[PDB]
């Protein structure tokens, strides 16, 4: 299973993901990124079904780039947020489906930082932070322990090495390193990857 | 104006500057084309057709020959105009009458039928890539209401019921003629009927006919199966007009 | 469900109960279960429900096409044709078993409709769940040829046969009355059961129930 | 007075003729000629090969159909192949349904099934090449004859193509002689009605003459530049 | 259920029972299971009840046509090709043992069976349904050549009460149809008038 | 059960020419719960609500849907809705669906455009429209719903009365069903105004 | 039937494309619409040529089409071509705001009816649909709008423009008397009635013979409304007051 | 099989010229009266019926479409017919999706769009009719016009079909909008009478009337008795 | 003109041109005569053979449309097979959908709408062929239909098409038919396709015949070559 984190501030949205390709065995890549840049402050993580969380975040990454060169102007995160919710919920009960679970992060520029969960029914829920794999089990009850939702960015990255460090000491499976970003009203920033 | 033209109005089914559509005008000279006359009289408890029988050829099977038609048992058609699309107004008519006793449960009436075949004849009149069929369709049939029922469509999509109807050559002199022998009396019985219809027919053609030269189909309500007349029966009501 | 309808003298004598369960539950106790088809013709709706409704809606606008078409007296034979080629069409999957009953011009065509497509053209049907309480109401009791409220009498004794003995019937009795010059639609017509009174006073009071957020929306 | 009844196919001339069939057999009437003929045994196809110009090849005219059938084609090169290609498919479909050669005549007959179709149908064209088809079946050689007319004949002999009259001239004189040749008497006499469509001055070469053959024990062959020396030569003067 | 038609000269008799059961429940006591298809051509219908008026249906409309275009009464072989068609065709989809039995000018009195799966074979007697089983051997050991109207009715009628006796899916009534070149005559026989066979008590 | 997958309860409750519309919060996966907030009472009008509970995709995909033909006929039509119209909208949009169908189970509760008559009523997953006079439940509680609503519904209350009644009946509800509860919001529909109210409920 | 076709998709040998010129030559001669943006707000006014008759005024206005929550539009030319366009357009609205869950921009909903108004003159044989819009409305994104379309499909964005009758001399009006950012919506409301009363050479200008819509922002809501004829002839009284300030 | 070019297409001038002249074709069809009342709509007509062996009781020009919609027209008579057929249909369709009877100006948007449809599409003339529709709902009193291009007017009181320009000077100069029902039927048999040349009989006009009882066809008894003293 | 382009055109008359022009095609074509009798009907076609390069066989016009049914041509004999094959789909289906042998008056007719179907529309044309079905069985005696261009399908006792219809059908009016087998009708045909035959125009042709009735057993076959050589024989001593 694949770990999703984001974490929404005041100002920013914090989002983590592991970092590993696993093919039922073995950990085939340990530098494998889950998170997808739709435009300059939205980050679409990703993950599910094999192939089709490329297949379709490449999909949606292409339509959301498109709709900025058509018009001159980005996607909203809360547009971009629906318009992957309508294209997994259009494909749901198709011939294809997309077996994919998903976290939008993104920063407005009038809405603020805002982080939205979908399952893989294409249930949008707009959610100060939202997980998702097995980890989140054991990751969501710290999240509830310990945010509040004046948060600095300092304390959320602290907050997050609580919950990985949780993941270390308790799930099952081996989560090394995890890919970390940052979006605010700069844009897009990888921070440190934190590593185990 | 005064029967102007502008355009491709003369060739398919659009307008001319007037509000005409001259293809179809010209079906209903495509009609008289033919060179035979039809005449159907409504009774009170009877309905009947009459029309023109030439064999000119005398190598022509006479039986063959024919414009009566039975579309259903109770519902029989006269035809008049081109005898190719006559004949496809036929197949398209029983066509629509057996579908509608499918889908329906109980017989087609003759206005129903009249009104079908005539709303699909106008389509014929809208779309450019036909023409209008050149064939004047004569139902007549029983309702279980109003009786006895004649009903005529023509090239244009006009279907109207009527007392009396004719088609053909002689057709405006058949109307002054049955405007004759309507406005006094509608002439009424099953004999007074079949005779008005063979008066109407040798009056305005002139011929004082045979029974091997027309052919005759009854709907009563009594025997309400469309029942065509043999030529003994046509001879028997020829010889009850011969001694007037 | 109890539907059901005998032919009398006169015409058509519809019933159907008024009790909707979902699951073991009841959810509607005054359902509606005797449909317009068209003003001489009704329909009882057993089966799934919105199949039934959406099947006699359906026949309904084909037969208001039908009879603006011709400008008639619509058929239960017209109504019986197009209801079994349509469930015949869908292969069973539309559930809507009914009770067909109306007079016209040749008189009182009583019709039970399966969900595949067999009909049974009867002096008197019953369909549901309760079905078989209101025939053995019908075969202890019919005669041919009954007066108007002798078959009023009879429906609505055997519609109350399916609410006391069947758990998926109850709560009313609504009638249809069908004849060749009036249509009584009653509704309800029997009430068998009614809500035991309430003995004990709650009137739950302003500060019951605590409130976190509040808001005020008003209007022009 | 005849230039709105000529550029549809749909449209009859009031003289009760279809203008653009008879174009398309004019497409025909001015390709290079072939020639067509058979004995109890053999039917041999024999066609001019002409050339763009000195240096290109010559242009082939004798296709395979089948192992049993053969066909020479004139007029349009581009629908010859497409008729070719249905013809091909018939065959095969007729060896993997039955498992046996298609009758030449019933092959024949699906092609004047085929051409008949645009030559009534709006904007379409008839397919402006005329064939000559030998093929060997049970009932023997047969020569036929199909025309942008959609209508096929079925041959004794035949030439198609420009100056082929002086060919059918020739086959007409001495088609009384064609059923008890062997091969390479038949083969002559069909070089020799070949021979007849040239200009005064031009002989047949191994360049510009085919020579496609089926018979008996024979599929059919078809013989070019090097091989049809064999039979050139031969040869009588003109 | 339980069909049944018998060739004689001069035409056919037809007989069904009356019984449509949902399981063991009979849903309809007073089933006409004898169709008109034409005006001296029947089908007995056997199988799913939706199926048969189907497709009985379907024939109706198809041979009602075929007769107008013809200016003719359809033939009998006709009424059974339209079946064999419907009921081959769909093989798969239906649940439909046809009896077709009428009278034609051309051939006379003819019985064809076209049983599910959808063939089509003319016979001199015919008989389906769940409960023809149980008649087999009696009209095997009862049928005569060369019978009247009276005797194909009479036989007709006794193997359909020994059916509808021994299966429960028959029963109610018999509903008997004798169609000639006069025309067609149908009875119900109810009550006493359905033939009584005495149960072998224990002497 | 593909319905009780993400939980969900809405009651639609009539009153005294009021109507009350009360959802629970919680949008969950199964057992984890997920967001507290969620959205199953949308909007079709100013005084005509519709309560959707269920999957919570067909949830939020019916409401975009019917929002969308509805806004479609309030341009094409020129007016608002009727309540009934709505309903018939609803059943049309779900049976369009009858053999593919969308996993939720909507209540309708407004009041109507010109005469402010209350109108409750909820349909079933392919379209079954149910018209009551008292109240209509809907979601993974509803044996807890219909329980409390047979007991604490009285006819012509006032809308203090209607308040405290469906809220009440959504909390001793809920109280009672693992997939339901985080919260409870509550609109009382009103001829001159809307009342929303969100409740004290237990969070676990 | 080649004998029969049209060839309305064709380019003449000047390369122009004869059917969209004639159809904007019948909105050349269609009636007057004209439209003039504003710093808080943008208006529609437009001639009613089905004026002054036994008509009946059943909907809210006879040429004004409200397009979803924040735009309207206004219409010359061929009357029922305009109904076709204008349905096109609510739910081209309705698609967007199906797909992203929020409201159309203005120049994304004037792109998607142009495209099909190209698509129209390019491909498919039938004629173009004989309409020119006018566009009003408000988005997040460059605020207050104003558009112009014609049958060939081009836009474009418009401080103050006119279609219709008389367009030449309306446009002509409205560069003498606009001000770039300078105009309020109730100064164009006078620039309005002062183009209409400039531009109709029949009749004395009357309020039962306009319709002016504006679209306005209120509270973070969008509100669309035609103003009642009383409000429309205090403001024709205001253009009669202003010419006599002219002495 | 079809065409698919416009048979209708510009003119140098900006003009529609098959629409004109499918309004050419109205212009010589039989005069309708449409008259808007404070209670009702009545939709009165001629029936041009020489030959008196047609049957005058079997094909009605006013014609129902639901319980509370009836058209009437002036041209051709079967393109009538077939948007009669298409009124029924789509006003049956709204009744399928809504369950609610169709409003009469939503009717007349469906049947103009239809109308549309012809003056564009490939290889069709358009409609040589237009449609008076008339219409009950919300209290409320509906009378619209349907154009041939597929325009639609609303009317408190209009004429179409031979001499309409002098019949709409009449209505004007006739109608106010106090007019009862019954006073409608009145002016609508005088504007038919001030166009009608030949003696106006039961059987040769046809008069429909459309209220909150819904929407009829008179009887001719009924017409007889509003042709008394007239 | 401009009114004769389209077989979706009337004239002023009210004409359909491109079908009389298809007629005229007709009239163009060499005479196919048939004469239906007491036992049977026998068809006989004046094949003219345009070259000698021809097989004898070559072009029969003579067509077997189904095993109790023949069919003889007369105009562009391209359509004529391509109306042969819509004969053969037609009586092969009524088998396959009826379970019996098509009766020659539904042949006819359903063949006759197909070539009706040809003159209605612009994107075809007319077939330029008239063609006589003639069959036999027990029950329907021996019948005879033509079809024209425009559809027109009538039942003859001896009919002809083609260039000499007029002389051919005056020397058929000559007969007593009806009270004759085929073996008698077989030489009259043969005698009036060698009287009918224009010898100074478009010599050296072929007499194809056939017959279907109680001789074959209902089956249509082509008369043998000993009966008509003799036939062939009579022709020739009686045109003197």
């Amino acid at each position: 299973m694949e770990y999703l984190i984001g974490i929404q501030g005041p100002d920013y949205v914090l989002v983590a993901s592991d970092r590993v390709a696993a093919s039922n065995i073995v950990q085939m890549k340990d530098d494998h990124d889950k998170m997808f840049k739709m435009s300059e402050k939205i980050l679409l993580l990703c993950v599910g079904e094999a192939g089709d969380t490329v297949q379709f975040a490449e999909y949606i990454q292409k339509n959301v780039q498109l709709y900025k060169m058509r018009n001159g102007y980005e996607l909203s995160p809360t547009a971009a947020a629906n318009f992957t919710r309508r294209n997994l919920a259009d494909c749901l009960r198709s011939r294809t489906p997309y077996h994919v679970n998903l976290l939008l992060a993104g920063y407005d520029e009038h809405e603020g930082p805002a982080l939205y969960y979908m399952d893989y029914l294409a249930a949008l829920a707009k959610a100060p932070f939202a997980a998702h794999g097995y980890g989140a089990f054991l990751t969501l009850s710290i999240l509830d322990r310990y945010y509040t939702p004046t948060i600095s960015r300092e304390r959320a990255v602290e907050l997050l090495r609580k919950c990985l460090e949780e993941l270390q000491k308790r799930f099952i499976l081996n989560l090394p390193t995890f890919s970390v970003r940052i979006i605010d009203k700069n844009g897009i920033h990888d921070l440190d990857n934190i590593s185990f | 104006s005064r029967g102007s033209s502008a355009g491709f109005d003369r060739h398919i089914t659009i307008f001319s500057p007037e509000g005409r559509l001259y293809q179809v005008e010209y079906a209903f000279k495509a009609i008289n084309q033919g060179g035979l006359t039809s005449v159907a009289v409504r009774g009170k408890d009877c309905a009947v057709i009459v029309t023109q029988k030439k064999v000119p050829d005398k190598l022509l099977d006479s039986s063959t020959v024919t414009h009566l038609f039975k579309i259903t048992e109770n519902i029989g058609c006269v035809m008049t105009g081109m005898t190719a699309d006559s004949r496809s107004q036929v197949q398209r008519a029983r066509y629509e009458a057996a579908n509608w006793k499918y889908k329906y449960g109980y017989e087609i009436p003759v206005d129903m039928l009249c009104k079908r075949i005539a709303d699909i004849s106008q389509v014929y009149t809208q779309n450019a890539e036909m023409r209008p069929l050149g064939c004047c369709m004569i139902l007549i049939g029983i309702d279980e209401e109003q009786g006895p029922q004649v009903y005529k469509c023509d090239p244009a999509g006009y279907y109207c019921g009527f007392k009396a109807t004719a088609a053909g050559v002689k057709q405006t002199e058949s109307t002054s003629f049955l405007e004759k022998k309507v406005k006094k009396k509608f002439d009424w019985t099953f004999e007074q009927t079949v005779e008005t219809a063979i008066t109407c027919l040798s009056t305005v053609l002139s011929i004082d006919f045979k029974p091997s030269e027309i052919e005759v189909g009854v709907v009563t309500v009594e025997n309400p199966k469309f029942r065509i007349l043999t030529e003994a029966e046509i001879d028997a009501h020829l010889v009850a007009l011969a001694e007037r | 469900t109890t539907i059901a309808g005998v032919v009398y003298k006169d015409g058509i004598v519809l019933g159907a109960d008024t009790r909707a369960t979902e699951g073991m539950v009841v959810a509607d106790k005054n359902c509606s279960k005797i449909h317009f088809i068209s003003p001489n013709i009704y329909c009882c709706g057993a089966g799934t429900a919105a199949d039934t409704d959406m099947t006699t809606q359906l026949i309904s606008s084909n037969l208001e096409l039908h009879s603006l078409s011709t400008g008639r007296l619509p058929r239960v034979v017209t109504a019986n044709r197009m209801l079994k080629q349509m469930l015949f069409r869908y292969q069973g999957y539309i559930g809507a078993a009914l009770v067909l009953g109306g007079v016209d011009v040749t008189g009182p065509h009583l019709y039970s409709i399966y969900p595949h497509g067999s009909t049974d053209k009867l002096p008197y049907v019953t369909m549901g769940s309760g079905s078989l309480a209101a025939m053995a109401v019908f075969e202890d009791k019919f005669r041919p040829d009954m007066e108007e409220e002798e078959a009023k009498n009879l429906v609505s004794e055997a519609i109350a046969a399916g609410i006391f003995n069947d758990l998926g019937s109850g709560s009313n009795i609504d009638l249809c009355v069908i004849s060749k010059n009036k249509l009584d639609f009653l509704r309800p017509y029997t009430v068998p059961n009614k809500k035991g009174t309430r003995l004990g006073r709650y009137r739950c009071e302003k500060g019951t129930t605590a409130v976190l957020t509040e808001k005020i929306t008003p209007l022009e | 007075f005849r230039n709105q009844y000529d550029n549809d196919v749909t449209v009859w001339s009031p003289q009760g003729r279809i203008h653009q069939i008879e174009y398309a057999m004019e497409a025909v009437k001015q390709g290079s000629a072939t020639v067509g003929l058979k004995s109890k045994t053999h039917a041999v196809l024999v066609a001019l090969k002409r050339a763009q110009s000195e240096l290109a090849a010559h242009q082939k005219k004798i296709l395979h159909v089948d192992n049993h059938i053969g066909i020479s084609i004139a007029g349009l090169t581009a629908d010859a192949r497409l008729l070719c290609n249905f013809m091909r498919q018939e065959c095969l479909d007729s060896r993997f349904v039955f498992d046996r050669p298609l009758p030449v005549s019933r092959l024949v007959s699906l092609i004047g099934s085929k051409t008949q179709i645009p030559t009534q149908r709006y904007g379409r064209r008839p397919y402006g090449v005329g064939l000559l088809i030998a093929g060997y079946d049970d009932m023997g050689p047969h020569i036929f004859q199909t025309c942008p007319s959609a209508n096929y004949f079925d041959c004794r002999a035949m030439s198609i193509g420009a100056r082929s009259q002086s060919a059918r001239t020739y086959l007409e004189r001495h088609m009384s002689e064609f059923m008890e040749c062997n091969l390479n008497e038949l083969v002559k006499h069909g070089l020799r009605a070949l021979r007849e469509t040239l200009p005064a001055e031009q002989d047949l070469t191994t360049k510009n003459v085919s020579i496609g053959i089926v018979g008996k024990d024979l599929e059919f062959t078809i013989y070019d530049d090097d091989d049809v020396s064999p039979f050139l030569e031969g040869l009588e003067e003109r | 259920t339980t069909i049944m038609a018998v060739q004689f000269d001069g035409g056919v008799v037809l007989g069904a029972d009356s019984r449509t059961t949902t399981g063991s429940y009979i849903a309809n006591r007073v089933t006409d299971k004898l169709t008109p298809i034409h005006d001296r051509i029947f089908c007995c219908r056997s199988g799913s009840a939706a199926d048969t008026q189907a497709v009985a249906d379907a024939v109706t409309y198809q041979l009602g046509f075929h007769s107008i275009e013809l200016n003719e009464p359809p033939l009998v072989h006709t009424a059974a090709s339209l079946f064999k068609e419907m009921c081959y065709r769909y093989r798969e989809d239906l649940m439909a043992g046809i009896i077709i039995a009428g009278w034609d000018p051309q051939e006379g009195g003819q019985v064809y069976s076209v049983p599910m799966g959808g063939m089509m074979v003319r016979q001199s007697f015919a008989i389906g349904g769940s409960g023809s089983s149980y008649i087999y051997g009696y009209v095997d050991a009862t049928y005569r050549e060369g019978m009247t109207k009276e005797e194909c009715l009479q036989f007709t009628a006794n193997a359909l009460a020994l059916a509808m006796e021994r299966d429960g899916s028959s029963g109610g009534v018999i509903r008997l149809a004798a169609i000639a070149e006069s025309g067609v005559e149908r009875q119900v026989l109810l009550g006493d008038q359905i033939p009584k066979f005495a149960v072998a008590t224990l002497p | 059960s593909i319905m009780s997958y993400n939980g969900g309860a809405v009651m639609a409750m009539k009153g005294k020419n009021c109507v009350a519309i009360a959802a629970d919060r919680r949008f969950g996966i199964q057992a984890q719960m997920v967001t507290t907030d969620f959205q199953k009472i949308f909007p079709m009008g100013d005084r005509l609500y519709i309560g959707l509970a269920g999957l919570a995709t067909d949830v939020q995909t019916v409401a975009q849907r019917l929002k969308f033909r509805l806004n479609l006929y309030e341009l094409k039509e020129g007016r608002q809705i009727k309540p009934y119209t709505l309903m018939s909208m609803v059943a049309n949009l779900l049976y369009e669906k009858r053999f593919g169908p969308y996993y939720t189970e909507p209540v309708i509760a407004g009041l109507d455009p010109k005469t402010f008559k209350p109108f409750i009523c909820s349909l079933d997953l392919i379209g079954c429209p149910m018209v009551t006079d008292d109240f209509v439940v809907s979601g993974t509680c509803a044996e807890q719903m219909y329980g409390m609503c047979e007991s604490l519904w009285e006819p012509n209350m006032d809308p203090d009365h209607l308040f405290e009644t469906i809220s009440q009946a959504m909390l001793n509800a809920v109280d009672r069903d693992a997939v339901s509860g985080m919260g409870v919001i509550v609109h009382i529909i009103e001829k001159d105004k809307i009342t929303t109210r969100t409740l004290k409920a237990r969070m676990d | 039937s080649r004998r029969y076709d049209s060839r309305t998709t064709i380019f003449s040998p000047e390369g122009r494309l004869y059917q969209v010129e004639y159809a904007m030559e019948a909105i050349g001669h269609a009636g007057t619409c004209l439209g003039i943006l504003a710093n808080d707000g943008v208006l529609l006014a437009a001639e009613r040529r089905n004026i002054h008759k036994l008509l009946d005024e059943v909907f809210f206005s006879e040429k004004i089409y409200k397009l979803n929550e924040d735009m309207a539009c206004s219409v010359a030319g061929i009357t029922s071509d305009a109904n076709v366009l204008t349905n096109e357009l609510r739910l081209i609205a309705q698609r967007y705001l199906l797909q992203y869950q929020e409201p159309i921009p203005c120049e994304q909903l004037v792109t998607a009816l142009c495209d099909i108004k190209q698509a129209y003159t390019q491909f498919g044989g039938k004629r173009p649909f004989g309409v020119s819009l006018l566009y009003i409305g408000w988005d997040k994104h460059y605020g207050f709008q104003l558009y112009q379309s014609d049958p060939s499909g081009n836009y474009g964005g418009w401080k103050a423009t006119c279609i219709g009758n008389n367009s030449a001399a309306a446009v002509s009006m409205l560069k003498q008397d606009y001000k770039e950012g300078e105009m309020t919506l109730k100064s164009a409301l006078a620039l309005a009635i002062k183009v209409l009363n400039k531009t109709m050479d029949v009749s004395k200008l009357s309020a039962e013979k306009v319709e002016i819509a504006t679209l306005t922002r209120e509270n973070g809501k969008t509100v669309i409304r035609v103003l009642k004829q009383k409000e429309v002839e205090q403001l024709i009284k205001k253009h009669e007051e202003e010419e006599a300030k002219a002495e | 099989r079809g065409y698919s070019f416009s048979l209708t297409t510009f003119s140098p001038s900006g003009k529609l010229v098959q629409i004109e002249y499918a309004l050419a074709a109205v212009a010589g069809g039989a005069p309708s009266v449409g008259i808007k009342a404070a209670n009702g709509v009545v939709l009165a007509t001629e029936k041009k019926q020489k030959s008196i062996l047609y049957d005058e009781r079997s094909v009605h020009k006013v014609e129902p479409i639901t319980k509370h919609i009836g058209l009437v027209y002036s041209g051709m008579g079967p393109d009538y017919r077939v948007l009669v057929h298409r009124a029924r249909k789509l006003a049956q369709q709204y009744y399928l999706v809504y369950q609610e009877p169709i409003p009469t100006a939503q009717l007349v948007q469906r049947v103009a769009s239809v109308m549309q449809e012809y003056t564009q599409s490939g290889g069709v003339r358009p409609f040589g009719v237009s449609l008076l529709i008339c219409g009950w709902n919300e209290g409320r009193p509906y009378l619209f016009q349907s154009d041939p291009s597929g325009a639609y007017f609303a009317w408190k009181a209009t004429a179409m079909g031979k001499n309409y320009v002098n019949g709409k000077t009449f209505l004007e100069k006739r109608y106010n909008e106090d007019l009862e029902l019954e006073d409608a039927i009145h002016t609508a048999i005088l504007t038919l009478k001030e166009s009608f040349e030949g003696q106006m009989t039961e059987d040769n006009i046809e008069v429909g009337i459309c209220n909150e009882a819904g929407f009829r066809r008179l009887t001719p008894t009924e017409v007889k008795d509003y042709l008394a003293a007239i | 003109t401009g009114y004769d382009l389209s077989a979706s055109t009337f004239s002023p008359d009210g004409r359909v041109f491109q079908v009389e022009y298809a007629m005229k095609a007709v009239e163009n074509s060499s005479t196919a005569i048939g004469i239906r009798c007491k036992d049977g009907v026998v068809f006989g076609v004046e094949k003219l053979v345009l070259s000698k390069l021809y097989e004898e066989g070559s072009n029969k016009r003579l067509f077997n449309v189904d095993r109790h049914v023949g069919m003889a041509v007369a105009g562009l004999l391209a359509d004529a097979r391509s109306l042969a094959d819509i004969a053969r789909e037609e009586a092969s289906n009524f088998r396959s959908n009826f379970g019996y042998n098509i009766p020659l008056k539904h042949l006819a007719d359903r063949v006759a709408m197909y070539v009706h179907a040809y003159t209605l529309y612009s994107a075809v044309r007319p077939f330029g062929c008239s063609f006589m079905l003639g069959s036999y069985s027990v029950n329907d005696g021996a019948q005879l239909y033509m079809i024209d261009p425009s559809g027109v399908s009538y039942g003859y006792w001896g009919c002809a098409i083609g260039k000499a219809r007029q002389a051919a059908k005056t020397e058929i009016e000559k007969l007593q038919m009806k009270e004759m087998t085929c073996r008698d009708i077989v030489k009259e045909v043969a005698k009036i396709i060698y009287i009918v035959h224009d010898e100074v125009k478009d010599k050296a042709f072929e007499l194809e015949l056939s017959w279907v009735g109680e001789l074959t057993n209902g089956r249509h076959e082509i008369v043998p070559k000993d009966i008509r050589e003799e036939a062939e024989k009579y022709a020739k001593e009686s045109l003197k």
